[PDB]
């Protein structure tokens, strides 16, 4: 009958909206029943060739899961980056070349290694993740009782809900005996909804029933249905990973032109002058040989040009930042999310449970004619008024509502009973004074004429009849009701005086009214004791119910948490804006919004809810536009009764905008299924430890231990520190590969020699550096990094104070090294490694090259520790044993390799003294820093 | 004795002429079985057939081709006769040290080798002021080894004051002559004082800046 999206769209509706709705569409539900071929008497006929049509034009109530990627399959991805292209194409021709003998494979088979380690650990980051996120049955479905599979619901079934039960799909009710739901799945509110034809019909999935039975008409049953949505919108790299990425392309290709230049050089050269000075016959023999060796130097260039070895160093660095980060309460789920959370610019976040502690709680109190903003002291104030408080809320409970122990980890007491009621037994508690006892005294059998929830006046009352025949009464409720029926204030240990307008006016707006304006929901206390003749009518009551003793009134309120306003002050003061998207009403919203901090009473943001929102962002065909996004979203602070749509496209909108130039990084916090794909939209997710609901753990980056916002700011400084660790490597790392480049080409051309070999080149680049980037990231954190402004999206990851080190060190370093080749034989007395012949051994001239490269480089890690103009860099360096371990074991191995590498490494052993030289030479590198640091880069 | 008659005594030059070596059988009264030529008393590979005439080919004549050749008759029941041809050539050096770098108080050994017959005579000469001047032996110490185509020069307790320089052999023969030269380099035991002096300057100079700067 009714197509599948009409009927969706009328799934989407809630509360009286949906009601008057129906009734004129669709008539009452009989007559929506009939239309989609069911009866609510009989059920549902069973015959397959029905079932098939009906899962045909509705679909079916499974949704197949997405299959995992193979690790071999994420090899096979890896495989193709550029970088590693070019470095297999240089293996395969240099192993080629070995061969043509008219051990030559090192140096090949080394690069192949390289190439094999690489691969290993870039899929195995992507496999990590992949696991991260993988976690993204019998029901009655028929007027005569069948227990058949979820999977096989179609929409017109007609099921049976009962207590306990866990909805499959959606539907609409059709009758029932007081059913109560807990829709926090889709809310994110703990609060039991009454379901009835004329209040409200939608029943919903993945919903659990806390009282009641009744049957239901199914309506949505696959994908369309609230958890398939859900489930939809959960998909079931980085930002810096990104910039490292395009980095690291654009230094291979400049690496390839550099290689192409030096062979075509060294060939034309070649010829032309042989083809001037000796003319000799045009037979191709000698004329082979020089061919094979230019191509050997090409590619010599090519393999010092490019950082081999920077996937390893980022990811080293992660992981020592990840094992830190895990002390102050925030743990990462995978590497590249530590990062994030430095230059966001923008914090979505939930209310109830997140910013408050989804408690009902009693914050303020008015007994003995004194206010109290906060909790008094135990036995602060009369006890007799103290015992009759605890008795009357005890006794009045008189219900199944109790406290329990937290059962988990730094948890807050679990109330499982009606909210408010558990309010003022937490209160009874908070007083000190226990309450455990004093309901036993009396058990509910021995109980009497007790009216429950009173829907006239909806305050409950009891009585109670053990210190005499005169019974005692106890009525609780709010206080627009009772108040006015009460006639005695007992203040102080002084006896109840009797009041009355301008004996409770004067209490009214210097009482009342400040805690209605604080958004605290009022409830007062009252007791009669009266011994007159009983009469427990349950229909004579009027008269009973004045002349009350108020004893209290307190306040009941959902608490904000107690760091929670100056983590946000702290995060605004970083340059990050808070928004509030909550799927409660707009008025709580509001007064826990401005508690918090996130709107301060200036009255220039937009306050919304969920309904306005959607039209606003629409066109005359009902699609969504950016466009009209970008007028709502500059300025929206608050949006309430939001489902889990609303927030995707809130947090979509902010992402994709354009506007406002700078754009946007956003970090979403949460602890609730229906933040679920939000936090998966965000750049950056945070959820809640304790106050799990574990698909928001597995749908978010980063987990809260100890439900702590503060934990959040502890992100985002963090956040800016490994930012600063790694563009401390690249100054380093790009210091090395620059200086190399320039020794390998111009050696190339005037001595054809190739003073740099490749497997020297490659132990720099891939042992040494990822240990240097470790060194490198082990300064601790501290708070002076919050105070400087998020860095853009695009900005370009290398400073000018950045430039300004490098090239002013390697001017240093190439001097030296040009010095030592064109006259270093002189100097050390020895004699030259320049114009070698053909497979001629290792030399000391070269050896000590090599040997200086690498102290200069040693030393410069002592000076990349700086990234902006400090001159002390030497600040710390003894408090950390790491660094100076892995300094030195960085030495030892290079005197191994020196003395003991042989020709593999094209090393001969070096005296002591010539040791002495290239460790002075290399410790002239801290002075030149001492130098340039000298030269303001505003220049 | 059975009578053969051979070719004469070539002289290998650096022309490219392949040389021919020949061995005639002209007076045998036993059965000879077989022939062979050998070089240096080494049999040479495939040499051996019936041959009562036979003959030895060089495509590329060089200095290491040179020497005194053999053309052996092996008969049944008579001594073997083995009529040597020479074949000379201008001594070839193919062995020296580039250089010999030494501490005070060790001990140096130079050497060199040559290709050429006959077995040359080996002299060792040492650039002075210019001009290669022979050995003077007064301190004692040199130690001269000359053999038929080796040769090596060795110093014991080697000071730094006059030792240090070039020193050159030369292979002589009837031929002609071929000379090489080897650097001697002897080094002071004070040498590692002066580089670790100057890193304690730097240290130093590092240490005023920051306590200056702080
Ligand atoms: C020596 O042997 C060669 C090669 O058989 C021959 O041509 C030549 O006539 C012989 N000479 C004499 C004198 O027999
Ligand atoms: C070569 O053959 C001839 C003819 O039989 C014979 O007289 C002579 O002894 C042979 N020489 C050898 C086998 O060396
Ligand atoms: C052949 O015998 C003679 C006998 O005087 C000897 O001098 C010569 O060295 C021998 N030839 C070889 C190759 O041994
Ligand atoms: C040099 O004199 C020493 C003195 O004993 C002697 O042993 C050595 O053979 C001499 N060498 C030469 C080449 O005269
Ligand atoms: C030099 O004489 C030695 C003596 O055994 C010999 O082994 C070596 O082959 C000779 N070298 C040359 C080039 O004649
Ligand atoms: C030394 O060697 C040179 C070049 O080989 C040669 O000209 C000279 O005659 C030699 N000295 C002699 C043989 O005394
Ligand atoms: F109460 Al919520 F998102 F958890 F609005
Ligand atoms: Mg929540």
């Amino acid at each position: 009958g009714c197509t599948m999206e009409e009927l969706r769209s009328l799934m989407e509706l809630r509360g009286t909206e949906a009601v008057v709705k129906i009734k004129e569409t669709y008539g009452d539900t009989e007559a929506i029943c009939r239309r989609l071929k069911t009866s609510p008497v009989e059920g549902l006929p069973g015959t397959a060739p029905d079932l098939e049509k009906r899962k045909q034009i509705f679909g079916q109530n499974f949704i197949p899961p997405k299959k995992p990627k193979t690790f071999l399959q994420l090899v096979w991805e890896a495989l193709q980056d550029v970088t590693l292209i070019i470095l297999e194409i240089a293996a395969i021709i240099s192993l080629g070349l070995s061969f043509y003998h008219p051990a030559g494979w090192i140096e090949g088979a080394a690069i192949l290694l390289s190439v094999i380690c690489v691969v290993l650990v870039t899929a195995f980051n992507d496999w990590s993740k992949e696991k991260q996120f993988r976690g993204l049955f019998t029901v009655v479905r028929a007027g005569q009782v069948v227990q058949i599979p979820v999977a096989e619901i179609v929409v017109g079934d007609i099921a049976q809900i009962k207590y306990g039960d866990l909805l499959p799909a959606d539907g609409l009710f059709i009758q029932g005996n007081d059913l109560k739901i807990d829709e926090s799945s889709l809310t994110g509110e703990s609060d039991q909804v009454r379901k009835s034809v004329d209040k409200d019909p939608m029943l919903l999935s993945g919903t659990h029933v806390m009282e009641g039975s009744g049957r239901m008409v199914v309506t949505a049953v696959g994908v369309n249905s609230q958890t398939g949505i859900i489930f939809t919108l959960l998909g079931a790299k980085s930002v810096l990973q990104g910039k490292l990425t395009k980095l690291a392309v654009q230094i291979g290709k400049a690496g390839l032109v550099m290689s192409a230049i030096t062979v075509i050089i060294l060939v034309l050269y070649f010829t032309v002058d042989t083809f001037v000075v000796n003319k000799k016959p045009w037979l191709t023999e000698v004329y082979v040989q020089y061919f094979v060796k230019f191509f050997i130097i090409g590619v010599t260039v090519l393999v010092v040009a490019v950082p081999e070895g920077l996937p390893l160093a980022v990811t080293i660095s992660l992981a020592y930042s990840v094992k830190k980060m895990m002390k102050d309460n925030n743990l990462v789920r995978h590497l590249d999310a530590c990062e994030t959370m430095g230059n966001a610019t923008a914090i979505c976040s939930d209310k109830t449970g997140t910013l408050t502690t989804n408690r009902m709680t009693v914050v303020q109190a008015y007994v003995g004619d004194v206010h109290y903003k906060e909790i008094p002291d135990p036995s602060s104030i009369n006890a007799k008024t103290l015992e009759l408080l605890v008795n009357a809320i005890a006794i009045n409970s008189a219900y199944t509502t109790k406290i329990l122990p937290p059962e988990k980890e730094g948890a807050l007491p679990r109330q499982v009973g009606n909210k408010t009621e558990c309010g003022l037994l937490g209160f009874v508690l908070d007083l000190r004074q226990d309450y455990e006892p004093v309901r036993s005294q009396m058990p509910e059998e021995k109980l009497y004429k007790v009216y429950t929830f009173n829907s006239v006046r909806k305050s409950m009352s009891t009585v109670i009849k053990m210190p005499d025949e005169s019974f005692r009464m106890y009525s609780k409720g709010a206080s627009e009701i009772v108040l006015k029926k009460c006639c005695k204030i007992l203040s102080g240990a002084g006896e109840a005086r009797v009041f009355r307008p301008r004996d409770r006016d004067e209490m009214v707006k210097k009482v009342i009214e400040p805690m209605a304006c604080d958004g605290l929901r009022t409830i007062c206390v009252a007791y009669r004791d009266f011994p007159s003749s009983p009469e427990p009518d349950w229909d004579n009551e009027n008269d009973i119910l004045n002349e009350l003793t108020c004893i209290c009134v307190v306040g009941i309120e959902d608490p904000v948490r107690p760091e929670v306003p100056e983590a946000i002050r702290k995060c605004q003061r970083a340059g990050i804006t808070v928004r509030m998207v909550t799927g409660d009403n707009i008025n709580t919203a509001r007064a826990i919004a401005i508690k918090c901090g996130i709107i301060h009473p200036g009255e220039d943001f937009l306050c919304l809810e969920g309904k306005e929102f959607n039209r606003r962002i629409r066109n005359e065909k009902g699609e969504i536009e950016q466009e009209r996004i970008d007028k709502i979203w500059p300025k929206l602070r608050v949006l309430a009764r939001s489902s889990p749509t609303d927030k995707h496209t809130l947090v979509k909108g902010i992402i994709d905008s354009t506007h406002t130039e700078q754009r946007q990084v956003v970090a979403v916090t949460g602890d609730g299924t229906n933040d679920g794909p939000a936090l998966k939209k965000a750049d950056v997710g945070f959820a809640m430890g304790i106050a799990g609901t574990d698909v928001a753990k597995e749908a978010s980056d980063i987990i809260l231990t100890d439900d702590n916002f503060s934990s959040i700011v502890k992100a985002v400084m963090w956040g800016r520190n490994v930012y600063d660790s790694i563009s401390k490597f690249l100054q380093f790392q790009l210091t090395v590969n620059v200086v190399a480049v320039i020794v390998a080409f111009t050696g190339a051309c005037i001595t054809q020699d190739s003073p740099l070999k490749a497997v020297q080149m490659l132990w720099v680049n891939l042992i040494m550096d990822t240990f240097a980037s470790l060194a490198l990231a082990t300064e601790p954190p501290t708070e002076t990094l919050l105070l400087r402004k998020p860095y853009g999206r695009n900005k370009p990851l290398i400073s000018r104070t950045m430039m300004k080190n490098i090239l002013g060190h390697a001017v240093y370093q190439l001097t030296l090294i040009f010095t030592l080749l064109f006259v270093g034989e002189k100097m050390f007395q020895i004699d030259s490694g320049r114009n070698a012949p053909l497979h001629s051994p290792p030399s000391e001239h070269y050896t000590i090259i090599f040997n200086t490269f690498v102290m200069m480089q040693l030393f410069n890690e002592i000076n990349a520790r700086k990234i902006h103009g400090e001159r002390n860099v030497f600040d710390g360096i003894f408090r950390n044993p790491i660094f100076c371990t892995i300094v030195l074991g960085t030495f030892a191995i290079q005197i191994v390799i020196v003395q003991f590498g042989g020709k593999p490494f094209s090393c001969s052993p070096l005296q002591l003294d010539q040791w002495m030289w290239c460790i002075f030479i290399g410790l002239g590198e801290l002075v030149w820093g001492q130098v340039i640091a000298t030269i303001p880069t505003s220049r | 004795k059975p009578r053969i008659v051979t070719s004469e005594e070539v002289i290998i030059r650096e022309s490219l002429l392949p040389v021919t070596l020949q061995c005639n059988l002209t007076s045998s009264s036993h059965t000879l079985m077989y022939s062979y030529w050998t070089r240096n008393g080494v049999e040479l590979t495939a040499t051996r057939k019936n041959a009562s005439n036979m003959e030895y080919r060089i495509n590329k004549p060089r200095a290491e081709d040179s020497g005194e050749y053999h053309c052996v008759y092996h008969f049944v029941s008579a001594p073997k006769a083995n009529a040597t041809i020479e074949v000379k050539a201008a001594p070839d050096i193919t062995g020296h040290k580039r250089s010999e770098n030494k501490n005070e108080g060790q001990d140096a050994m130079m050497y060199c080798k040559s290709v050429g017959y006959p077995h040359p005579e080996w002299i060792w000469r040492k650039k002075e002021n210019g001009v290669f001047e022979e050995i003077s032996n007064s301190s004692g110490r040199f130690f001269i080894t000359n053999k038929e185509n080796y040769t090596e020069l060795s110093i014991v307790n080697l000071q730094i004051t006059e030792d240090p320089g070039e020193y050159e052999c030369n292979a002589t023969n009837s031929i002609g002559s071929a000379s090489v030269s080897t650097v001697l380099r002897v080094r002071s035991h004070l040498a590692p004082l002066w580089p670790f002096l100057g890193i304690l300057a730097e240290i130093i100079i590092l240490v005023v800046i920051i306590v200056v700067y702080e």
